[PDB]
């Protein structure tokens, strides 16, 4: 965020400020890309669910199979700007980065050592009436495993 | 090569070589245990899974 | 909370372990994570039955019944101080929790209680704090609490509250010809079989084979005797003339 | 009988993790403060009349003082709510005295809780205001404090004679 | 054990644009000013009582003056509020000092926030005053601050004599 200053006045220069949560999509960082982009939170790469298979019997069921389930992550942002046609450019740019046809490598910077596969799927309805808007976007991974550091022995 | 499923040969693909009762995709590996071999040697790639 | 004065307290305190505490497969969450504690846990009550009916011209004709399987709630609490351990502590949970088979829970305001599930999912966790509240799923499949196991030799000294049927009977061959076990009104028997003396003749329920010295020896059973229905109750006596008997059930 | 006045009852105050290091301090110039305690009834309707079912205890906690020049403790405090610690309060009767094992110690209660709320209003007449709420796990536990001889009584001045001070 | 005064409390306003530029100025005519935090504690009932488990800070601000008479620093927030930028707040406390280091500054804080009303009610018995209120980002960071040699001292008159001016 910021960090104390004096009341005199400051000579030096400063820089963009980079969230905790940041996203590397294909080895790019969407807040070098553009200036007015920000991503605040991401929200559903803690905790992972079963699927388990059973049927009826007298005194209970039998189980008879299990799976694992996909994962889904949900990426809030914000975008700002100050003129209504240099927003439009700006969401053609962000969705022809967004788009791919295969998977990816994703990294976060929360995570330093670890390693998602998924592509972009989906995304939320935006506003149309204002030049700041907040919504999000989704990302299906079809591989719900964390992976490391690669290591020969 | 594990993740598709062949044995390579000198670049060439000779899976029809092994046998009809030997695990190929069961073959997990554990920390601190040894595998060895009395015909070459060995090299293994692997990743730490979390999940 | 306990009270202290206003001076200086020149002793340690240790953690507080909640009321309702969890052992899942033999550990204890409390004693892995450092941040982690077990709120209240819901569900391990009552059970529900499904009832199977058919309509008529005044009323319904039940035929059949079932029962329910069990499904617990556990509610915790995760808290730290730095964006990247909880990470760890979350990968450490998952790792501690994810099961293959079946394992066994105990509760601490049940000390006398067994319990049979595995984990089956979670809700979604918040993304914007350091200290979460959430909930995560245990499915059990057998919705009986089991006991303490108890041998008792041809004689039930124990309270129960349903009839139960007994896990296996260990028996030992002192008298040489045929075997019958008898009961009120019921009995197994194995009339065209010649058993010497010290065999150790083990019929296991839970599978459905009688054992002769370790080998499946099924076909010497009659086909009239009650295999399925043998069910003990309390006061009630198991006596065979050829050998000795062993009961174990809970 | 006689009655009891409101000036006897004072608040102590110790954060958690320094409990081996120091005594509890007594926040200066205090005003008032209020103490609440409640439960939630829910009725249910039967034919006979209603029948009450209680629920769990509530605690609504309170405090006022003005802030005076040097005093350290209104940082530890801000600290403690930046930072979000624990913290131990006391509240001491004066007006009460041990008998018999407690001879020089007063009736009193402890608690244990967070600190949720820290405002002031400076204006351009008046002295500076200090409001502080918390919130408080478990329930209180009762018995008997010490209070030191500096915390327990007010300073005056005696007679002086007309001659020179040397 | 001394009370601390209100007016010892003032308040300092600069664009963020113009960082490199001027010097923040103080506001003419301040009267009072608000300044609140809290955080939100969700009560989870347990059998042994309540756990509480705590959110994030909030913050209120706002502050009331007098307009004066060819000030331009009230057009400069006027614009600002209408192009939405944002602005640097200071609040010093002038009763306290540093030691060592700090030899001529004062304690104070630094936030970082918008402007979000802009109110004035013009009658015709009474003079004008302006009401702001603002939304704060982030978390408020503390420090000593400088205060220069007229923005802290009042003007006075001083003994004449009674012979014709020259």
């Amino acid at each position: 965020m910021y960090y104390f200053k004096d009341t005199k006045k400051y000579p030096l220069e400063t820089f963009k400020f980079i969230p905790t949560s940041a996203m590397f999509y294909d080895g790019l960082l969407l807040e070098d890309l553009i200036e007015g982009y920000t991503t605040l939170k991401v929200e559903g790469r803690e905790m992972t669910s079963l699927t388990i298979d059973s049927t009826a019997v007298k005194v209970g069921a039998i189980v008879n199979g299990q799976k694992i389930n996909t994962r889904s992550i949900t990426v809030t942002y914000q975008l700002k700007n100050k003129s209504s046609q240099a927003i439009q450019d700006d969401f053609k740019k962000m969705m022809a980065h967004l788009y791919r046809e295969e998977d990816v490598a994703i990294y976060f910077e929360d995570e330093p050592t670890t390693l998602y596969y998924g592509r972009y799927q989906s995304a939320e309805s935006v506003d149309g009436s204002s030049n700041s808007i907040i919504s999000s976007f989704t990302i299906f991974c079809s591989d719900p495993y964390k992976y490391g550091s690669q290591i020969v022995s | 090569d594990f993740v598709v499923g062949k044995v390579f040969v000198n670049n060439l693909n000779r899976t029809r070589f092994l046998d009809l009762d030997s695990d190929f995709s069961n073959f997990k590996i554990n920390s601190n245990d040894k595998v060895t071999c009395s015909s070459a040697n060995l090299k293994i790639y692997y990743r730490s899974v979390d999940l | 909370y306990y009270f202290k004065d206003t001076k200086k307290y020149p002793l340690e305190t240790f953690k507080f372990i909640p009321t309702s505490a969890m052992f899942y497969d033999g550990l204890l969450l409390e004693d892995l994570i450092e941040g982690y504690t077990t709120l209240k846990v819901e569900g391990r009550e009552m059970t529900s039955l499904t009832i199977d009916s058919t309509a008529v011209k005044v009323g319904a004709i039940v035929n059949g019944q079932k029962i329910n399987t069990r499904s617990i709630t556990v509610t915790y609490q995760l808290k730290n101080k730095s964006s990247q351990a909880i990470q760890d502590d979350f990968k450490k949970m998952m790792a501690h929790l994810y099961r293959e088979e079946d394992v066994a829970i105990y509760f601490e305001d049940e000390p006398t209680t067994l319990y049979y599930g595995r984990y089956q999912s979670a809700e979604s966790v918040d993304g914007s704090s350091n200290s979460i509240i959430s909930s995560f799923t245990i499915f059990c499949s057998d919705p009986y609490k089991y006991g303490s196991q108890i041998v008792s030799t041809g004689v039930i000294n124990t309270v129960l509250r349903q009839p139960v049927m007994p896990t296996k009977i260990e028996t030992t061959v002192t008298k040489s010809g045929p075997m019958k076990i008898v009961k009120g009104s019921q009995s197994i028997s194995m009339s065209r079989a010649n058993f010497k003396s010290g065999d150790k003749v083990v019929i296991d329920f839970v599978v459905g084979k009688v054992f002769v010295n370790n080998l499946n020896r099924t076909r010497f059973l009659d086909l009239d005797s009650d295999f399925s229905n043998f069910k003990i109750n309390s006061n009630d006596k198991v006596t065979c003339s050829s050998a000795n008997l062993k009961i174990y059930y809970r | 009988a006689e009655a009891k006045k409101g000036i006897d009852v004072i608040l102590l105050y110790r954060v958690l993790k320094n409990e081996a290091k120091e005594a509890a301090w007594k926040m200066a110039f205090q005003t008032e403060h209020s103490n609440g305690k409640s439960r939630d009834a829910d009725s249910t309707a039967t034919k006979d009349g209603p029948i009450q079912n209680m629920a769990a205890i509530e605690y609504d906690f309170s405090a006022t003082s003005i802030v005076a020049v040097g005093d350290k403790h209104i940082d530890e405090l801000d600290d403690a709510f930046d930072n979000s610690e624990l913290v131990e309060i006391w509240e001491i009767d004066k007006a009460e005295k041990g008998t018999d094992k407690d001879v020089d110690k007063y009736k009193a209660t402890y608690f244990q809780g967070y600190v949720s709320s820290f405002s002031k209003t400076p204006n351009s007449e008046d002295a500076l205001e200090l409001e502080i709420e918390f919130a408080i796990n478990g329930i209180g536990q009762k018995g008997y404090a010490t209070l030191t001889t500096d915390q327990a009584e007010v300073v005056s001045y005696v007679f002086k004679d007309t001659v020179k001070v040397e």
